[PDB]
RNA sequence: GAUGGGGAAGCUCCGUUUCAAAGGCCUGAUUUUAUGCAGGCCACCAUCGAAAGGGAAUCCGGUUAAGAUUCCGGAACCUGG
RNA sequence: GCUUGUGACGGCCCGUGAAAAUCCACAGGAAGGAAUAGUUUUCAUGCCAGGUCGUACUGAUAACCGCAGCAGGUCUCCAAG
RNA sequence: UUGACAUUGUGAAGAGACAUAGUUUCUUUACUUAUUCAAUGAAGCGGAGCUGGAAUUCAUUUUCCACGUUCUAGCAUUCAAGGUCCCAUUCGGGGCUGAUCCGGGUU
């Protein structure tokens, strides 16, 4: 039969992200000789909106050690920040809100946002609004750190890759209700074409694994193995157990 | 010795010789001739009765003039072969592919005496 | 001193855009810059076998420039030369009918790979001169290996170029005595001496020994450093 | 713009067609007070420099 | 959508500032002489894509069978030199 | 009053509502410039030039698309009592 | 998706046979030049040294860290001022130093 929804998107035509409105990717400075042996001051120019992201932007200009001007960097606003404020960014420098230091150089407990897989990535974990990770360990003969991010996952990095210390902005945007269709159609609008969602329950068998059937119905088990194939990967996919979740979650 | 000292790190294309061409043959044999001289510019006179008329009440020449021309061109040519001197031309395609210049002289010379020293009437 | 004025600069981080400086060791080369110097990189982190760990061994700068200056005093007709030589002969052998003997025995320096090659199997040359570039090295590698079996006198000479010059070529790749006026057997038997010392003698022992396996220097310190310390507590 | 003299491109004092003014007021007590601080901060620590 | 490139038997596919030696400006040096060099910056990498988006500047009167913010008249304004 | 324009405000947003050409300004102070005579064309006046293509008319119960002078379809401005 | 072979190289300990000399095979953990991934207008890398100074000296330094910027929504550019050496003192202009050495491995 047809080409299933989920395998459509790939080709990315209709699902590419609207993105004329952005202000542009948000990152940490690149890791120049400043930030790695000292540190380097910048002003918050600017706290911003950033179109389809829930998190506002923070512009923060610095002054380039080599030629004479001002670059300005993007990053997303930890609570707090503010216009005005001076933030600083190296490994010799000072454990507040706003700054940006190696996770090697903050004790444990220590809450960072917007922190590096690997030193140099300008950030990669921790950018959601209300997102933070915190430092649970060091092992120094090695130089890893190692943290809990968002999910519950713990990682260790490099004591070198760099995080800013606090929570990000925005947070509990979730806690209020959509409402109406309307909220969502402009949620997504600002996002990418993904709403609202056919059950594919409701189509026909060209259509999908779910489709067809005097009365609506799956048919057959909708947990799928990771070792499907494109055109059959749709339910819950490699599902380790399934069915109303009973008891504390939260990872040990 | 030692080294060169480059301040910058980015390394460009060193600015080398440019020699200019001097053929072993010349390219075409013989220049063409002037491909729009005057009297390629200007065709015809317009005789029809409204465009009389801009000649009798308007101090105006008006040519078919080649499509090829342009004001520059359509004026000079107008200039060089018939004496007078030209205010300004305004021109136009008329709708069977051909250009129409109308040309004011200035108020030194009476069009309708060109056009009958020219020929038309 | 007068309305002139001491006024330091402070270039250090956060302040006083940083000054030029000499950033020739960061410069983005041009790719076959790049590769070159990988090229000569690589042939020496990688273990390299003997019979091509024989050259690197070249003939030292005064050996050497003692051996270009025998050799010097052989180089090969010049044009002019020839064309005068022709003459000479051209005269005298068609009328003072000379029997095409109307010229002296030459003697220069042989050359053309294949020509040398055959000069040294047929036992002929007296001093081959091999050159320690040559990008096939394989048009050479056999040579030593070759001139130690027609025990013939060998030297592995740094210049491929520089016998390209004796011999009016741009390069020469090698260069053989096989003759020599009287005048000059003492000075090669000396010359064939000491270049046979530092080669033909040292071979079978060369040809056990591989090279290379080289570090760079930023894991030469980190290995003389980590192996100072880890054992001299 | 370009088709207007320069009086009507700016005010006189400093930062004239650029700065609001009351913002130079703060530009310059600025400079100032952080400049002049500069001096009592050096020698503060030049002072510790020798009483350590 | 060209380009150094990378795929592809190939028609061609990918990439667009992309693991590229990617260029041109202000004048000085010229007073054999016309433009070679002498500073220095700038590293921005094509181009096409809007007759509703951005955008230098014109109006009133009069005039034709049929043109008019376009012609005639008067009165302006922009851009370059 | 009506249409339209515009201003200072106020409501809404898990929506906060383009780009670039282009223009000007300021920080800077390389450099240039006077009394036996310099500096000034961002003040006034003055001189020259401004190419190429489109420009009629219909825009709809007959000028477009529906085999057509088809009761269909086809984007918009002005709007009296 | 899983195995094998090829790309595939260098140490080291450990298991495996001629049947308790080391050619060879694998396990392990080292290496970095292949291959791979990021980064930047390939800018401050690695090594040594000046100085500070904790340290306690078991002869004298064995070391280990340091080794220009944090009240402020200013200002930081003309190879840098200073100092020092040149040209034949013009007006301009150049070296060094300021800014320590060494290796050219951009990180
Ligand atoms: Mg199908
Ligand atoms: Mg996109
Ligand atoms: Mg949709
Ligand atoms: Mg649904
Ligand atoms: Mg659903
Ligand atoms: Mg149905
Ligand atoms: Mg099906
Ligand atoms: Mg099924
Ligand atoms: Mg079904
Ligand atoms: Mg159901
Ligand atoms: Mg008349
Ligand atoms: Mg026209
Ligand atoms: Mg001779
Ligand atoms: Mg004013
Ligand atoms: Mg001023
Ligand atoms: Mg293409
Ligand atoms: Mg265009
Ligand atoms: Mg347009
Ligand atoms: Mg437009
Ligand atoms: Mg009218
Ligand atoms: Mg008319
Ligand atoms: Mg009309
Ligand atoms: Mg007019
Ligand atoms: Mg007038
Ligand atoms: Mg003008
Ligand atoms: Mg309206
Ligand atoms: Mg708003
Ligand atoms: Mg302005
Ligand atoms: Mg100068
Ligand atoms: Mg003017
Ligand atoms: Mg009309
Ligand atoms: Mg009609
Ligand atoms: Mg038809
Ligand atoms: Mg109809
Ligand atoms: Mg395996
Ligand atoms: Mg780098």
């Amino acid at each position: 039969g047809r080409v299933i929804r989920n395998q459509r998107k790939g080709a990315g035509s209709i699902f590419t992200s609207h993105t004329r409105l952005r202000q542009g990717a948000a990152k940490l400075r690149t890791l120049d000789y400043a930030e790695r042996h000292g540190y380097i001051r910048g002003i918050v120019k600017q706290i911003v909106h950033d179109s389809g992201r829930g998190a506002p932007l923070a512009k923060v200009v610095f002054r380039d050690p080599y030629k004479y001007r001002l670059r300005e960097e993007i990053f997303i606003a930890n609570e707090g920040v503010h216009t005005g404020q001076f933030i600083y960014a190296g490994k010799k420098a000072s454990l507040n809100v706003g700054n940006v230091l190696p996770l090697g150089s903050v004790p444990e407990g220590t809450i960072v946002s917007n922190v590096e897989e690997k030193p140099g990535d300008r950030g990669a974990l921790a950018r959601a609004s209300g997102n933070y990770v915190i430092i649970i360990g060091h092992n120094p003969d090695e130089n890893k750190t190692r943290v809990r991010l968002p999910s519950g996952a713990k990682k260790v990095i490099s004591s070198d890759a760099r995080g800013v210390i606090g929570v990000i902005a925005g947070g509990g945007r979730v806690d209020k209700p959509l409402l109406k269709a309307g909220r969502a159609f402009h949620k997504y609008r600002l996002k990418r074409n993904s709403w609202p969602k056919t059950r594919g329950v409701a189509m026909n068998p060209v259509d999908h694994p779910h489709g067809g059937g005097n009365h609506q119905h799956i048919g057959k088990a909708s947990t799928i193995s990771r070792g499907a194939v494109s055109g059959q990967k749709a339910g819950l996919i490699a599902a380790r157990r399934t069915g109303l979740l009973r008891g504390s979650q939260k990872t040990q | 010795k030692a080294l060169k000292v480059r301040t910058s790190a980015t390394f460009r294309l060193p600015k080398t010789l440019k020699l200019a061409r001097a053929p072993k043959y010349a390219s075409k044999a013989v220049p063409h001739y002037n491909r729009l001289d005057s009297y390629k510019v200007i065709e015809q006179p317009i005789t029809s009765e409204t465009a009389m008329k801009k000649v009798e009440d308007g101090n105006i020449l008006v040519f078919q003039v080649s499509m090829k021309a342009n004001k520059y061109q359509i004026k000079k040519a107008v200039k060089e072969l018939y004496e007078v001197d030209v205010l300004k031309v305004n021109t136009l395609v008329r709708p069977n592919g051909t250009k129409k210049a109308y040309v004011r002289l200035t108020a030194d010379y009476d069009a309708l005496d060109i056009a009958n020293r020219i020929g038309y009437i | 001193n007068p309305l002139t004025h001491s006024t330091p600069k402070n270039f250090g981080i956060g302040q006083a855009v940083q000054p030029k400086r000499n950033l020739s060791r960061y410069v983005k080369w041009p790719e076959y810059v790049r590769v070159q110097r990988q090229k000569k990189i690589l042939s020496i982190r990688l273990k390299v076998p003997p019979t091509i760990a024989q050259f690197q061994y070249t003939l030292d700068r005064n050996t050497a420039a003692e051996t270009f200056k025998l050799f010097n005093k052989y180089r090969p007709e010049t044009a002019a030369e020839k064309k005068e030589r022709l003459t000479k002969e051209a005269a005298a052998v068609a009328e003072g009918k000379s029997k095409q003997d109307a010229s002296p025995k030459p003697y220069a320096v042989k050359y053309g790979l294949n020509h040398v090659v055959a000069l040294i199997e047929n036992k002929k040359a007296k001093l081959v001169l091999i050159a320690n570039d040559v990008d096939p090295i394989e048009l050479v590698v056999f040579l030593p290996a070759l001139c130690k079996k027609m025990g013939v006198p060998y030297a592995i000479v740094k210049g491929k170029a520089r016998l390209g010059t004796l011999v009016n070529q741009k390069t020469s790749a090698v260069a053989a005595l096989t003759e020599v006026r009287a005048e000059d057997e003492a000075a090669l038997a000396k010359l064939v001496s000491t270049i046979d010392a530092n080669f033909a003698d040292k071979y079978d022992e060369v040809k056990k020994h591989w090279g290379g396996g080289i570090l760079g220097n930023k894991a030469q310190a980190k290995m003389d450093k980590r192996a100072k310390n880890s054992d001299s507590a | 713009y370009a088709t207007v003299s320069k009086t009507h491109k700016t005010v006189s004092r400093a930062y004239g067609g650029s700065r609001c003014a009351n913002c130079v007021k703060e530009r310059i007590i600025r400079a100032f007070l952080i400049e002049e601080q500069k001096i009592v901060k050096k020698v503060v620590k030049e002072q510790t420099e020798a009483a350590k």
